[PDB]
């Protein structure tokens, strides 16, 4: 009796460059955006790929260093070698970048800019704004500070543009 | 920022992001990204009488954290 | 007086070698014989400056 | 708590659904592990991620 583990039923692992090997000159990024166990890219070559982390922003190209990024509330741009703009905002998760060509972006939810919209946010901002004051307690009001914030962000991200 | 010196969890914390992202979502759309927020979860055990009490260990919606 | 700018280099490297060594503890060697390289170019330095000095000093 | 168990379903087609396992250690544990492959040769597979 020896029972499975979900992992090996996922036969897309991921691969890691031994630290002792030549270098290779790369001239696309393997990127891979997901959403609550749902992927929107699956390896798709890119450009590049800019993501706000918390510190600040990372603009991640092929080659990039290994490095894992905690992701806050911001909108997530894709450029590929085409020549073309792919723009999508997060909430939340982390980034794990490889030095081997790969960017494995999971979000808790990641939804087109396009799909937002602003009156929406406004509205939403007010409420929040008029409720903070009402606080019940602290826990009230960092969890309005929170909304604030991501409806700040979301904001700032339409009106750039 | 300062809701970690509150107590509240990271997990709480995306939660309410996402929550307050859908809000944010076109009226269209919407009723897709909005089943992806909504709390339809509980926690029970059964009494001897057999009732299902209801635990208070973690809270269900965001407005309770 | 040019050593002040020699011995601190070797710290400097030194330093940063314990750093590296934290972080890639699998690329020890490689790092340790860079650090000895640039050991020996500071040293270089110091020894022209100790050269010099030995010049105006016996001499 | 030593380790969470998670014992599931995998749907790996229509007619076979096994039995699968997600074993969650620790975060005291997982630390230690994570130091171990960081710094031994050791979980050679897991050296960048854990550094």
């Amino acid at each position: 009796h020896d029972l499975p583990e979900g992992f090996e039923f996922m036969e897309h692992k991921v691969v890691n460059k031994d630290i002792h090997a030549p270098h290779e000159n790369l001239e696309t990024l393997r990127l891979t955006l997901t959403r609550q166990d749902e992927f929107l890219l699956r390896e798709e070559p890119v450009k590049c790929v800019t993501v706000t982390g918390t510190n600040g922003e990372y603009g991640i190209y092929p080659g990039h260093a290994y490095k894992i990024v905690q992701l806050n509330p911001s909108p997530l741009t894709v450029e590929y070698t085409d020549g073309t703009t792919k723009k999508y905002f997060v909430s939340g998760g982390f980034a794990h970048i490889n030095n081997e060509g790969s960017c494995d972006v999971n979000t808790v939810e990641c939804t087109l800019l396009d799909d937002l919209d602003l009156a929406i946010a406004e509205k939403e901002l007010a409420a929040q704004q008029a409720a903070l004051g009402s606080a019940k307690d602290d826990k009230a009001k960092s969890v309005v500070e929170i909304r604030i914030s991501v409806i700040e962000a979301v904001i700032a991200a339409l009106k750039h543009h | 920022s300062s809701w970690r010196d509150h107590g509240i969890s990271y997990l709480k914390y995306l939660n309410v992001c996402t929550e307050t992202l859908h809000s944010t979502v076109k009226e269209s759309r919407r009723a897709k990204y909005e089943r992806w927020s909504k709390p339809c979860y509980t926690a029970q055990r059964p009494d001897g009488a057999g009732g299902q009490e209801t635990i208070d260990k973690v809270p269900i919606h965001t407005k309770d954290y | 007086i040019a050593l002040a700018g020699v011995g601190l280099g070797i710290g400097t490297i030194f330093g940063n070698l314990l750093v590296a060594c934290a972080r890639q503890p699998n690329l020890t060697k490689m790092l340790f014989n860079y650090a000895i390289l640039g050991f020996a170019l500071t040293e270089a330095i110091g020894l022209f400056a100790l050269m010099l000095a030995f010049l105006m000093l016996f001499s | 708590a030593d380790r969470y168990q998670v014992i599931f379903n995998r749907f790996v087609s229509a007619g076979v659904q096994r039995n699968a396992v997600y074993n969650i250690p620790s975060y005291e544990k997982w630390k230690e592990d994570l130091a171990d492959a960081a710094s031994s040769d050791n979980q050679k597979n897991r050296y960048l991620f854990a550094n």
